[PDB]
DNA sequence: CGTCCTTTCGGAAGAGATTCAGA
DNA sequence: TCTGAATCTCTTCCAGCACACATCAGGACG
RNA sequence: GAUGUGUGCU
C-alpha cells in the first residue's frame, strides 16, 4: 500500500519473502559455483532459519525484527489470536447499514419504540428511500434521487417516515454479555442527536444514561424484520433466560413514585370521605380536595376470573387511600384489589408485574409495564421529592454510643498496660466493642428515621412511618440501601487495610459531618481496593464467558423426548440452617422421571412425563414430597443434541 | 493587605486554620529537572557536564591519541517558540561542544605531545523546554511525564507462599543496578542458595564466591562461625561457648569440671546457659561418637607425607577421627550449622556445587551466560570481569550505592559504582541472616523504594547513550589514524546523539501529546506519575497490591486522582505539598513540634524517615502558641494510625491540602463525598470544555488562584508598572522607576495569542482583564487564558439546580436543562480545526494549486478567488471545496461531511526555486507589517525619552524651552548652550540616534529574513495549504455535563421556559437533578454545594438590590462586611474601612452576580454556618423552598431542593459522537467496511454480538449481518440492486474472508480445500 | 538522488528431561 | 541397575469500543 | 492499510 508519499508502506510478509529469496538465489550461486563445505553449510542455515522466520516468526529462538524493534509479522500469525483472521475477520465484522450515538431518556415511549435521530435515519435507511423517490416517480434515476436525499428536500421526510414505519432496528449496547443486550425496537423520529431509549430496557441492557452509547443495525432483508420483530422485538423478552424472573421491572423512579403514591398519613386533607369509585378519587386529588394520602372508603369493583377463564365481577367498599385507589385505574381487569392496597415498594410492583403476567398473559402485561411507568413517573414528578441536608439525621445518641464505646477502649487499654491481655486478645476486644458501637448508632438512626414523623390524628398525637426523604426512598427499594443510609446519618464503620486487616480505630463520622484529613485517607483504601477490583475483573470475566461460550456453543434441542428411564434426585438444598432453596424453585418447569409416589405410599401423584408447572410443584407442596426424581439434560440419551422433554420449561416463554 | 487583582473581588474564606506554608509553584518537578539537566555545573554532577565528564577524555588503543572534552555551550535557537508552533518544527537549540585533540609521539606516554588541536564541534540539537514545562516536538507541545520506578540498590524480597505447594516462603536479594546486570539470589525449597544472573538460570551461588577467587576453606571462614574440637590426652574435649546451646536439647551429660549441669535428653533451659557463663567454662567434655554429624571447615593434610586427610566441607566418622588421631591434627574446626538459628546453608551449596576451582567456576558462568560457545580462558574471564566490575558495563549510580551502603547498615553513602566482594559477600550474608530468623524483607511498593524519575534524567541517559554511539564510533576511527589532518570534526558523527535525542523527545512512552482544554488538565498532566512506560511495570501484568494506596502515599501521592480502567494507580499524580528529594524520593512537609509547641519551620521528611515519627494529624485544634487543646491526639506512628500523648509527638501535617493532589483539592466540600465519586469529580473536572464565557464558582476551594495562574494561559505582569495602552491584542506596561534597569529604561509589551488552535482543536484565546491608566504590580494577571474569571480558574458556569424527579427526563443519571441555558449561550463552546491540502509532485507531472476545475458547478468554484484558495471569511458548509488541487490524468480540498465553519485563517507553505502566488506573499505580508508595528512602536517611546532627555539638557545652562518645539524634533542639539561634557552628551547622542536607526534598519531587516525564508517541507511535495474553520457548539440533547462531585449525565431534555419548575418570585429553574442520584452513590458534597451556593448568590442578590436602586456606599459597605464577617473563627479577615469609597462600590459591582465563597478542602464551612449565611441573605435555612411546576400551575406537594450548582461541560460532545452508514467505501484486504467515523466507517458487530443472535435464534439476521453488509464481494452487489429494485432478497456467497484464510493456510505448507 | 545490501512485578497444563531411590 | 513419581523448561492467554500521534529499509556508497 | 504509543469511555 502507498503510504503518503512517493515511499511503500512496509508490510512484514513482503520482508520475509524477500530475506527467503535471498538466503536462496546466493545459496544456488554458491552451489553452482561450488564453494567449500562450510560457507554453504553456513547459507543453508541462514535458508533454514528464513524459512522458519517466515512460517512461524518467533517459534525460534529470537524473532527477527525489521524496523523499530519489534518482530513482524509471519504468516502464522495472521491466522491466531485476537487479531488473527479466525477472531477478527471472520468472527465478527464490521457491518453496513449501521450507527451509533449516545442514548438519552424519552419516557414517552412504549417498550416496543425507540427514537432515532432524525438524521441517522436518513442515513441507515437511504437505499429504502431511493427504492421510493424511484417508485413515486419523485426522481426518475439513482443520481436524481441521490441528490434530492443529499440536499434533503421537504418529501426525502414522510417518504422516509414511511420506509420507517412498521421497519424495527436493532439496538446494541457495547458488551453484550448476555443476549438481552440486543433488542429490536420500532423507530419513532426524533429531532436530535441521540438516541432516546425507553426507561424499562435499561435494566435488561444495564445502561445509565451518564453518558454511554447504543449502536443502531438495521434489518435489511425480510426474514430478517420478522425475526426482529417475532424473537427480538422487546416487547418478546419479558422474562430473563437465565432465570424464569422477570427483566422488565420498574426501578428508582417509576417505583419512588408508585411509593409516595400508594402510602397513607395519619391525618389528611379528607380522611373520612367515602368515595365512590377511582375516577371520583382522582377527581378529588387533582381538585385539592383530598390528599394523595388521605385515608378513605372507596367503593371498587374487581374483577376475578375463577370461573373457566370467564370474568366475573365483584364490586365491594374497600378501606384505602386515595392514591391507591387513582392506582387502581390502570391495573388491568382480573388483578385482585389486594396487589396495589398496600404501600408499594419495588418488589411488590414487580411482582404485581409478575403477577399480571401470570393471571393475564403477555399482552395486558407489556400495556400495564407503560402505564406503570407513566404513572410512576408523573406522581413522583408530583410529590418534588427532593433531598436536602437536613433529612439525614444523625441520632441525638450518637455522641453517648461513641463517647461509651471511646472509654471502654480506654479501659482495655488499661487491662493491657497492666499485662492481663494479650496483644490479640486486645485487638479483638476493641474490634468487638466498635462492632457493636457501630450496630447501636445504626439502630439508633434507623429508628430515628423511620418512625420518626409524630403527627395529631385528629385527637391528640400518634406515630406513623416517616415521610423522610432519604427514607422513603431507601425503604421503597427506590435507590439506597441499609448500608448507605448508614453511612450517611450513622456513622461510616470499620474500615480494612488493603491487605484486609481492620483498622482498629474505626471511622466515626459520615458525610453529613465531615470525615477527617486522616478518616479519609484510610477510607481510599477501601475504595480503591473495589476499583482496581472491578476493572481487573471484566478482562476476566470476559475470557470466562468466552471459553464458555466457545465450549458449548453448538448445543441444538434435537429431539422431542429419548424415552429415558433416568434423572437427578431433586431435593431441597440445605446446609445446617435454614433451607437455602426450596423444593419448588429446585424442580418448577421441569419433566419427572419416575412417578412421584405421595406419602399415601403406593400410589401415584404425579405421572412419568410431566413438564410439572407452577401448580404440579404446589401439589408437591401439599403432600409434602421432599425427593423428587426429575430428568435432567446430563441423563439425556439423545446424540449431538438434546431432547426437549430432558430439559423442561423455556424459562423465557 | 490584598493584591491590585483582589480588592476588585474578593472570595469569602469559611477556612479555620492558619496556613503555615503557602502552596508551592505547582508545576515545578518539569522545569528543575530540565534547569538541571541543561546547566552549566563545573562539577561535573549532575547534568550534561556529567555526561561528557563520564566519557571523556576518549582514548584510542594507547595509539598516543586521546579526544578530550573541554567544555560545552547552548546556542541560540533559529526560531522562538511560538514560530517553532507555527512552522512545524522543533524548539531546539543547537549543542556547541568545545573538544580538543591531543596525539602523543613514538616514545611519550607521558612526554610532550606531537601535536594539539582544539575546535567547537557541533553534535546534536537538543530541543529546548518552554516556560511551561512543555516541549515543542513537531509543531505540536508534549509532556514528559514523571516517571515512578525501582530505585537501585539491594532489595530482599520473600515470594511468601505461592511456590514449591508446601507454603515453604522462599528469600531472594536481587541487586539492581542503574545500568548493568541483575545479581538475583535465591533459595531453594532444600534450602541451598543459587545466584541466578540477568534472570538466566540457577547454579549454586558458591559458583561466584568461586569465581571472586575464593577457597572452600575461606569461604567456610567467610560464613561460618567456628566450633573448636582439640585433640587432647584422651576424648578430644571440645571448646563451647554457652550462647550457641540457646533452644535444643541435651545430646549428652552436660558437665563442667567434673559436677553435673545437664541431664540427657533435657531441653536446655537459658538457665542452664546463665550459670554455665556463671562458672566460665569453655572447654567442655564431649561424647566422641557424637562429633558423627559434624562438617569439617578447613582442608588437613597429613604431616609426614601431605596427602589430603579430609579436604574442606565433608561430615565426620570415628574413622575419620582416627586418622586424624594417628596424624596429630589437634586442632578440629567444624561449621556450627543449628538447625534453627545457624542453618547450614553454603555447606549444602557446597556440595551441590560441580565446580571445583576458580577456571572451572568461570567457565560454567562463561557457559551459562553465552551457550554453545567453546569457552576458554580469556573469554571466560573478560566475560565476567565485564559482568558486575568494570565502569562501562555497570553503574550503581550514585543512588544506588547509596541504598547498598544503607541496607546494610554501612555508614558511607559515596562510594564506588561497581560492585566488589565485599559487597556480594554481604548481600549473602543479609539474605542467610534473613532466613535464620534475624532481620526482615522490604516491600516494594513502599514509597522509601520507589524513586521519581522526571525530564532532567532519562534525558541524560538517553544523550548518554548517544554518547556512547560516537565515542564507539571514534575510538575506532581514532585508531586508523591519518593523523595532522584530522579536525575533531571528521570523526565526530552527530547522527547518533541527535537520533538518540530525537528518538526520546519524540517518540517514547513517556513523551505524551499534551492534555489541553482547560488550566487544570494541563496542570495536572505536568503533575503526572507514571508507574508505566520504559522501564517500569504494564498494565497487564500489575498485581494488585502495585494498584493498591500504601499508607506512605499521604502527602506524597493522591489517594483519590487515577484514572479508571485499566491503569489504576499506575497513574498517580503528585499531591500538592510534595517534593522531590536530591536522590528521587518523595517528600513532604510536616511542621517541627518542639517540646510541646507546635513550632513554624517545617522540614520536608522523606518516606523512611517518617515511620521513626510519630505526627500530629493536619486539624489538632492550637492555641495561640501551639499547644493541642487536649492530652491524647491522633498521629501516625509507622504506617499505622492511632491515639497518642500531647508530649510524644514531634511532627505535624503544614496543611490540611495536603494529603490530596491539585485536582482533588479543586473539589468544594471534599470531605463529604465517597471518594469513588470523589475521584471521578477530581477526573471529570479535569475534562471540561472552555465554554464561551468564563464564571468564575461561587462555591471554591481558594486552590483556584494558584491553578489558573501557575499553569500558564494568562499573561502576567513581570515588572509593576502603570498600563498605558490596552487593546484587545496588545497590553503595554509602563514599568515603575523602582524596577527599572540602569540603561534603556522604556516599558515592556504582552502581545497577547488572540484566536488561536489548541491540540484538542479548542480555542485558546487571551484578552485584557485591565483597564487604561491603572496600577499593576508584579506577577498579577493582566490578561485573561482559556476558561479563568480575573485570573481564578473557572472550568463551567453556576446554574441553579433543584433536585426532584421531572417525569421522567432526569431518570436514571439524566439532566433536564431549561431553554434559558441554551439563550443565554452560556454553555456554546468554540471548537476550530485545520485541513490541510498538500501539493505532491507525482508522476505525470506535479499538481498545482490553480482554480480550474473540471466538471464542478459555478456555486461551486464561487467562494474560491483566482488562486485557487478559499477567501478568508467565506461561512462554507459540508462539501464546500476549500482548495482547488489538480491530478493530471483532480483531488482539491473539500469540507467534511456535516462540519460547519468560518474560514478564519488561510495559510500557505513554500519549499525553495519555486516563485511564489500573490496569495502567499500577501499572505505574511501581515506577518512582517505586524513586526514593524512593535519595532516603531519600541522606536517611537525611545525617541521620545531621547528627545526629552535633549529638552531637558536644553533646560539647563541658557534655557530655550519656547522655541525648541517650534522646528522639528530634528535639530534639538545645538541651540544656546555650552561645550562642556554636557555638549559632549549631545554628541553622543547624536551619534546614538543615527546608531538607533540603523539598528532599528537593521533588525527589521533581520526580522523580514527571517520571516521571508525558504521552512523546507517532506521531500515529495511542494506547497502545503492549511485552512481554519471556526465552529461554536451549542448544548443539546446528548452531550455530558458534570458536576465536581462526580454526578455526571446526559441533557435529555432543553425544556421549555416555562415549563421549568418555577418558585414564589417566578423565577424558573435551570437544571433539574435527580434526588436519587445522591442517596447511594454517598456524594453529599453536591448537595451541600447547592445550599452555599444558594447562600452565596442570596448575598449576591442582596447587593443587587442595595446596588440596583441606588443606595449609599455607606450601606453597601455595613452588608458587605456583614457578609464577610459572618459568624465563626475563621481566619479571613477582611476590613472594608481600608477601601477607597470606590474600591468598595467595585467591589459590590464584582458581588452583584454573588459572593464567591471557599471551602478549604478538609477545612470547609460548616452547617451552622451555611445555615447562618442562608440567613444572612433572606432564604430559607433548610435550604429548600416550595417549587411551582410550571406547566400545570400547582404546587410540588413538597418543599424541594432548590440551590446553586457549578456545572461543567464535559468535552464528550454528542456531535462528536453521531455516526450512521447505509453504504461507504471497503477496506482492500478484507473486503468489509472502514472503521471509525472519519473514515465513513461502519459499528463492529463483534463476536459477542453474534453470540446473542445465536441465543435469538435469529439465523438469518445474522446470515445477513455476516454476508450481504459486510466480505462477500459477488453478493454484496447484487443485494445493491435487489434493494433498489423492490426486491428484498439475498444470494449469498462466500465471505471473501474466508478465501484470504483458505489462501494463508494453503500457503503454509498445509493443503486445506473445499470437498464435494 | 540511484541503487545495492543484512531484557527481568504472571499462572496453569503439559511435554521433555532429569532425578531418584528402590527392587 | 531398569523404573514410576517428583522437579524443570517452555507454551499460551489474559472483556469490549471510539479518538489523537507516529512510522512505513534505511544506510550508505556511488 | 499495518503496527505501536497514549488518552478516554463503557
Ligand atoms: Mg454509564
Ligand atoms: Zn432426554
Amino acid at each position: 500500500v502507498p503510504l503518503d508519499g512517493g515511499r511503500f508502506a512496509t508490510s512484514d510478509l513482503n520482508d520475509l519473502y524477500r530475506r527467503v529469496i535471498n538466503r536462496n538465489n546466493r545459496l544456488k550461486r554458491l552451489l553452482d559455483l561450488a564453494a567449500p563445505d562450510i560457507i554453504v553449510r553456513n547459507e543453508k542455515r541462514m535458508l533454514q532459519e528464513a524459512v522458519d522466520a517466515l512460517l512461524d516468526n518467533g517459534r525460534r529462538g529470537r524473532a527477527i525484527t525489521g524496523s523499530n524493534k519489534r518482530p513482524l509479522k509471519s504468516l502464522a500469525d495472521m491466522i491466531k489470536g485476537k487479531q488473527g483472521r479466525f477472531r477478527q475477520n471472520l468472527l465478527g465484522k464490521r457491518v453496513d447499514y449501521s450507527g451509533r450515538s449516545v442514548i438519552t431518556v424519552g419516557p414517552y415511549l412504549r417498550l416496543h419504540q425507540c427514537g432515532l435521530p432524525k438524521k441517522m435515519a436518513l442515513e441507515l435507511f437511504k437505499p429504502f428511500i431511493y427504492g421510493k423517490l424511484e417508485l413515486r416517480g419523485l426522481a426518475t434515476t439513482i443520481k436524481a434521487a441521490k441528490k434530492m436525499v443529499e440536499r434533503e428536500e421537504a418529501v426525502v421526510w414522510d417518504i422516509l417516515d414511511e420506509v420507517i414505519r412498521e421497519h424495527p432496528v436493532l439496538l446494541n449496547r457495547a458488551p453484550t454479555l448476555h443476549r438481552l443486550g440486543i433488542q429490536a425496537f420500532e423507530p419513532v423520529l426524533i429531532e436530535g442527536k441521540a438516541i432516546q431509549l425507553h426507561p424499562l430496557v435499561c435494566a435488561a441492557y444495564n445502561a445509565d444514561f451518564d453518558g454511554d452509547q447504543m449502536a443502531v443495525h438495521v434489518p435489511l432483508t425480510l426474514e430478517a424484520q420478522l425475526e426482529a420483530r417475532a424473537l427480538m422485538m422487546s416487547t418478546n423478552n419479558i422474562l430473563s433466560p437465565a432465570n424464569g424472573e422477570p427483566i422488565i421491572v420498574p426501578s428508582q423512579d417509576v417505583v419512588l413514585g408508585l411509593y409516595y403514591m400508594t402510602r397513607d398519613c395519619v391525618n389528611a386533607k379528607g380522611e373520612g370521605m367515602v368515595l365512590t369509585g377511582p375516577k371520583e378519587a382522582e377527581r378529588l386529588y387533582r381538585s385539592g380536595l383530598a390528599s394523595l394520602h388521605a385515608r378513605v372508603k372507596v367503593r371498587i369493583t374487581e374483577y376475578e376470573k375463577d370461573a373457566n377463564g370467564e370474568l366475573v365481577a365483584k364490586t365491594s367498599l374497600k378501606d384505602t387511600t386515595v392514591g391507591r385507589a387513582i392506582l387502581w385505574m390502570i391495573v388491568p381487569k382480573g388483578l385482585p384489589y389486594s396487589i396495589v392496597n398496600q404501600a408499594l415498594g419495588k418488589k411488590a410492583i414487580s411482582k404485581m408485574l409478575n403477577t399480571c403476567y401470570r393471571i393475564l398473559g403477555l399482552k395486558p402485561t407489556v400495556i400495564f409495564a407503560d402505564q406503570i411507568m407513566y404513572t410512576g413517573f408523573a406522581y413522583a414528578a408530583r410529590s418534588g421529592a427532593s433531598v436536602g441536608i437536613d433529612d439525614m439525621v444523625i441520632p441525638e445518641k450518637k455522641h453517648e454510643i461513641i463517647s461509651e464505646a471511646e472509654a471502654e477502649v480506654a479501659e482495655i487499654q488499661e487491662q493491657f498496660q497492666s499485662g492481663l491481655v494479650t496483644a490479640g486478645e486486645r485487638y479483638n476486644k476493641v474490634i468487638d466493642i466498635w462492632a457493636a458501637a457501630n450496630d447501636r448508632v445504626s439502630k439508633a438512626m434507623m429508628d430515628n428515621l423511620q418512625t420518626e414523623t409524630v403527627i395529631n390524628r385528629d385527637g391528640q398525637e400518634e406515630k406513623q412511618v416517616s415521610f423522610n426523604s432519604i427514607y422513603m426512598m431507601a425503604d421503597s427499594g427506590a435507590r439506597g440501601s441499609a448500608a448507605q443510609i448508614r453511612q450517611l446519618a450513622g456513622m461510616r464503620g470499620l474500615m480494612a487495610k488493603p491487605d484486609g486487616s481492620i483498622i482498629e480505630t474505626p471511622i466515626t463520622a459520615n458525610f453529613r459531618e465531615g470525615l477527617n484529613v486522616l478518616q479519609y485517607f484510610i477510607s481510599t483504601h477501601g475504595a480503591r481496593k473495589g476499583l482496581a477490583d472491578t476493572a481487573l475483573k471484566t478482562a476476566n470475566s470476559g475470557y470466562l464467558t468466552r471459553r464458555l461460550v466457545d465450549v458449548a456453543q453448538d448445543l441444538v434441542v434435537t429431539e422431542d423426548d429419548c424415552g429415558t428411564h433416568e434423572g437427578i434426585m431433586m431435593t431441597p438444598v440445605i446446609e445446617g440452617g435454614d433451607v437455602k432453596e426450596p423444593l419448588r424453585d429446585r424442580v418448577l418447569g421441569r419433566v419427572t422421571a419416575e412417578d412421584v409416589l405421595k406419602p399415601g405410599t403406593a400410589d401415584i401423584l404425579v405421572p412419568r412425563n410431566t413438564l410439572l408447572h407452577e401448580q404440579w410443584c404446589d401439589l408437591l407442596e401439599e403432600n409434602s414430597v421432599d425427593a423428587v426424581k426429575v430428568r435432567s439434560v446430563v441423563s439425556c440419551d439423545t446424540d449431538f443434541g438434546v431432547c426437549a422433554h430432558c430439559y423442561g420449561r423455556d424459562l423465557a416463554r | 493587605v490584598y493584591s491590585y487583582t483582589e480588592k476588585k473581588r474578593i472570595r469569602k474564606d469559611f477556612g479555620k486554620r492558619p496556613q503555615v506554608l503557602d502552596v508551592p509553584y505547582l508545576l515545578s518537578i518539569q522545569l528543575d529537572s530540565f534547569q538541571k539537566f541543561i546547566e552549566q555545573d563545573p562539577e561535573g554532577q549532575y547534568g550534561l557536564e556529567a555526561a561528557f565528564r563520564s566519557v571523556f577524555p576518549i582514548q584510542s588503543y594507547s595509539g598516543n591519541s586521546e579526544l578530550q572534552y573541554v567544555s560545552y555551550r547552548l546556542g541560540e535557537p533559529v526560531f522562538d517558540v511560538q514560530e517553532c508552533q507555527i512552522r512545524g518544527v522543533t524548539y531546539s537549540a543547537p549543542l556547541r561542544v568545545k573538544l580538543r585533540l591531543v596525539i602523543y609521539e613514538r616514545e611519550a606516554p607521558e612526554g610532550t605531545v606531537k601535536d594539539i588541536k582544539e575546535q567547537e564541534v557541533y553534535m546534536g540539537e537538543i530541543p529546548l523546554m518552554t516556560d511551561n514545562g512543555t516541549f515543542v516536538i513537531n509543531g505540536t507541545e508534549r509532556v514528559i511525564v514523571s516517571q515512578l520506578h525501582r530505585s537501585p540498590g539491594v532489595f530482599f524480597d520473600s515470594d511468601k507462599g505461592k511456590t514449591h505447594s508446601s507454603g515453604k516462603v522462599l528469600y531472594n536479594a536481587r541487586i539492581i543496578p542503574y545500568r548493568g546486570s541483575w545479581l538475583d539470589f535465591e533459595f531453594d525449597p532444600k534450602d541451598n542458595l543459587f545466584v541466578r544472573i540477568d534472570r538466566r538460570r540457577k547454579l549454586p551461588a558458591t559458583i561466584i564466591l568461586r569465581a571472586l577467587n575464593y577457597t572452600t576453606e575461606q569461604i567456610l571462614d567467610l560464613f561460618f562461625e567456628k566450633v573448636i574440637f582439640e585433640i587432647r590426652d584422651n576424648k578430644l574435649q571440645m571448646e563451647l561457648v554457652p550462647e550457641r546451646l540457646r533452644g535444643e536439647t541435651a545430646s549428652f551429660d552436660i558437665e563442667a569440671n567434673g559436677k553435673v549441669y545437664v541431664e540427657k535428653g533435657r531441653r536446655i533451659t537459658a538457665r542452664h546457659i546463665r550459670q554455665l557463663e556463671k562458672d566460665d567454662v569453655k572447654l567442655i567434655e564431649v561424647p566422641v561418637e557424637y562429633i558423627a554429624g559434624k562438617v569439617v571447615a578447613k582442608d588437613y593434610i597429613d604431616e609426614s607425607t601431605g596427602e589430603l586427610i579430609c579436604a574442606a566441607n565433608m561430615e565426620l566418622s570415628l574413622d575419620l577421627l582416627a586418622k586424624l588421631s594417628q596424624s596429630g591434627h589437634k586442632r578440629i574446626e567444624t561449621l556450627f550449622t543449628n538447625d534453627l538459628d545457624h542453618g547450614p546453608y553454603i555447606s549444602e551449596t557446597l556440595r551441590v556445587d560441580p565446580t571445583n576451582d576458580r577456571l572451572s567456576a568461570l567457565v560454567e558462568i562463561y557457559r551459562m551466560m553465552r551457550p554453545g560457545e567453546p569457552p576458554t580462558r580469556e573469554a571466560a574471564e573478560s566475560l565476567f570481569e565485564n559482568l558486575f566490575f568494570s565502569e562501562d558495563r555497570y553503574d550503581l549510580s550514585a543512588v544506588g550505592r547509596m541504598k547498598f551502603n544503607r541496607s546494610l547498615l554501612r555508614e558511607e553513602i559515596e562510594g564506588s559504582g561497581i560492585l566488589s566482594k565485599d559487597d556480594i559477600i554481604d548481600v549473602m550474608k543479609k539474605l542467610i541472616d534473613i532466613r535464620n530468623g534475624k532481620g526482615e524483607v522490604d516491600d516494594i511498593d513502599h514509597l522509601g523504594n520507589r524513586r521519581i524519575r522526571s525530564v532532567g534524567e532519562m534525558a541524560e541517559n538517553q544523550f548518554r547513550v548517544g554518547l556512547v554511539r560516537v565515542e564507539r564510533a571514534v575510538k575506532e576511527r581514532l585508531s586508523l589514524g591519518d593523523l595532522d589532518t584530522l579536525m575533531p570534526q571528521d570523526m565526530i558523527n552527530a547522527k547518533p546523539i541527535s537520533a538518540a535525542v530525537k528518538e526520546f523527545f519524540g517518540s517514547s512512552q513517556l513523551s505524551q501529546f499534551m492534555d489541553q482544554n482547560n488550566p487544570l488538565s494541563e496542570i495536572t498532566h505536568k503533575r503526572r506519575i507514571s508507574a508505566l512506560g520504559p522501564g517500569g511495570l504494564t498494565r497487564e501484568r500489575a498485581g494488585f497490591e502495585v494498584r493498591d494506596v500504601h499508607p506512605t502515599h499521604y502527602g506524597r501521592v493522591c489517594p483519590i486522582e487515577t484514572p479508571e480502567g485499566p491503569n489504576i494507580g499506575l497513574i498517580n499524580s503528585l499531591s500538592v505539598y510534595a517534593q522531590t528529594n536530591e536522590y528521587g524520593f518523595l517528600e513532604t512537609p510536616y511542621r517541627k513540634v518542639t517540646d510541646g509547641v507546635v513550632t513554624d519551620e517545617i522540614h520536608y521528611l522523606s518516606a523512611i524517615e517518617e515511620g521513626n515519627y510519630v505526627i500530629a494529624q493536619a486539624n489538632s485544634n492550637l492555641d495561640e502558641e501551639g499547644h493541642f487543646v487536649e492530652d491524647l491526639v491522633t498521629c501516625r506512628s509507622k504506617g499505622e494510625s492511632s491515639l497518642f500523648s500531647r508530649d510524644q509527638v514531634d511532627y505535624m501535617d503544614v496543611s490540611t491540602q495536603q494529603v490530596v493532589s491539585v485536582g482533588a483539592s479543586l473539589i468544594p466540600f471534599l470531605e463529604h463525598d465517597d471518594a469513588n465519586r470523589a475521584l471521578m469529580g477530581a477526573n471529570m473536572q479535569r475534562q471540561a470544555v472552555p465554554t464561551l464565557r468564563a464564571d468564575k464558582p461561587l462555591v471554591g476551594t481558594g486552590m483556584e488562584r494558584a491553578v489558573a495562574v501557575d499553569s500558564g494561559v494568562t499573561a502576567v505582569a513581570k515588572r509593576g508598572g502603570v498600563v498605558q495602552y490596552v487593546d484587545a491584542s496588545r497590553i503595554v506596561i509602563k514599568v515603575n522607576e523602582d524596577e527599572m534597569y540602569p540603561g534603556e529604561a522604556g516599558i515592556d509589551i504582552y502581545n497577547l495569542t488572540k484566536y488561536t488552535r489548541s491540540n484538542q482543536n479548542t480555542c485558546i484565546n487571551q484578552m485584557p482583564c485591565v483597564s487604561l491608566g491603572e496600577p499593576v504590580e508584579r506577577g498579577d494577571v493582566l490578561a485573561d487564558g482559556p476558561s479563568t474569571d480575573l485570573g481564578e480558574l473557572a472550568l463551567g458556569q453556576n446554574m441553579r439546580v433543584a433536585f426532584m424527579p421531572w417525569n421522567g427526563y432526569n431518570f436514571e443519571d439524566s439532566i433536564l436543562v431549561s431553554e434559558r441555558v441554551v439563550q443565554e449561550d452560556r454553555f456554546t463552546t468554540i471548537h476550530i480545526q485545520e485541513l490541510a491540502c498538500v501539493s505532491r509532485d507525482t508522476k505525470l507531472g506535479p499538481e498545482e494549486i490553480t482554480a480550474d476545475i473540471p466538471n464542478v458547478g459555478e456555486a461551486a468554484l464561487s467562494k474560491l478567488d483566482e488562486s485557487g484558495i478559499v477567501y478568508i471569511g467565506a461561512e462554507v458548509t459540508g462539501g464546500d471545496i476549500l482548495v482547488g488541487k489538480v491530478t493530471p490524468k483532480d483531488s482539491s480540498l473539500r469540507v467534511p461531511n456535516g462540519v460547519s465553519g468560518t474560514v478564519i485563517d488561510v495559510q500557505v507553505f513554500t519549499r525553495d526555486g519555486v516563485e511564489k502566488d500573490k496569495r502567499a506573499l500577501e499572505i505574511e505580508e501581515m506577518q512582517l507589517k505586524q513586526a514593524k508595528k512593535d519595532l516603531s512602536e519600541e522606536l517611537q517611546i525611545l525617541e521620545a525619552g531621547l528627545f526629552s532627555r535633549i529638552r531637558a539638557v536644553l533646560v539647563a545652562g541658557g534655557v530655550e524651552a519656547e522655541k525648541l518645539d517650534k522646528l522639528p524634533r530634528d535639530r534639538w542639539l545645538e541651540l544656546g548652550l555650552t561645550d562642556e561634557e554636557k555638549q559632549n552628551q549631545l554628541e553622543q547622542l547624536a551619534e546614538q540616534y543615527d546608531e538607533l536607526k540603523h539598528e532599528f534598519e537593521k533588525k527589521l531587516e533581520a526580522k523580514r529574513r527571517k520571516i521571508t525564508q525558504g521552512d523546507d517541507l517532506a521531500p515529495g511535495v511542494l506547497k502545503i495549504v492549511k485552512v481554519y474553520l471556526a465552529v461554536k457548539r451549542r448544548i443539546q440533547p446528548g452531550d455530558k455535563m458534570a458536576g465536581r462531585h462526580g454526578n455526571k449525565g446526559v441533557i435529555s431534555k432543553i425544556n421549555p421556559i416555562e415549563d421549568m419548575p418555577y418558585d414564589e418570585n417566578g423565577t424558573p429553574v435551570d437544571i433539574v437533578l435527580n434526588p436519587l442520584g445522591v442517596p447511594s452513590r454517598m456524594n453529599i458534597g453536591q448537595i451541600l454545594e447547592t445550599h452555599l451556593g444558594m447562600a452565596a448568590k442570596g448575598i449576591g442578590d442582596k447587593i443587587n438590590a442595595m446596588l440596583k436602586q441606588q443606595q449609599e456606599v455607606a450601606k453597601l459597605r455595613e452588608f458587605i462586611q456583614r457578609a464577610y464577617d459572618l459568624g465563626a473563627d475563621v481566619r479571613q479577615k477582611v476590613d472594608l474601612s481600608t477601601f477607597s469609597d470606590e474600591e468598595v462600590m467595585r467591589l459590590a459591582e464584582n458581588l452583584r452576580k454573588g459572593m464567591p465563597i471557599a471551602t478549604p478542602v478538609f477545612d470547609g464551612a460548616k452547617e451552622a454556618e451555611i445555615k447562618e449565611l442562608l440567613k444572612l441573605g433572606d432564604l430559607p435555612t433548610s435550604g429548600q423552598i416550595r417549587l411551582y411546576d410550571g406547566r400545570t400551575g400547582e404546587q410540588f406537594e413538597r418543599p424541594v431542593t432548590v440551590g446553586y450548582m457549578y456545572m461543567l461541560k464535559l468535552n464528550h460532545l454528542v456531535d462528536d459522537k453521531m455516526h450512521a452508514r447505509s453504504t461507504g467505501s471497503y477496506s482492500l484486504v478484507t473486503q468489509q467496511p472502514l472503521g471509525g467515523k472519519a473514515q465513513f466507517g461502519g459499528q463492529r458487530f463483534g463476536e459477542m454480538e453474534v453470540w446473542a443472535l445465536e441465543a435469538y435464534g435469529a439465523a438469518y439476521t445474522l446470515q445477513e449481518m455476516l454476508t450481504v453488509k459486510s466480505d462477500d464481494v459477488n453478493g454484496r452487489t447484487k443485494m445493491y440492486k435487489n434493494i433498489v429494485d423492490g426486491n428484498h432478497q439475498m444470494e449469498p456467497g462466500m465471505p471473501e474472508s474466508f478465501n484470504v484464510l483458505l489462501k494463508e493456510i494453503r500457503s503454509l505448507g498445509i493443503n486445506i480445500e473445499l470437498e464435494d
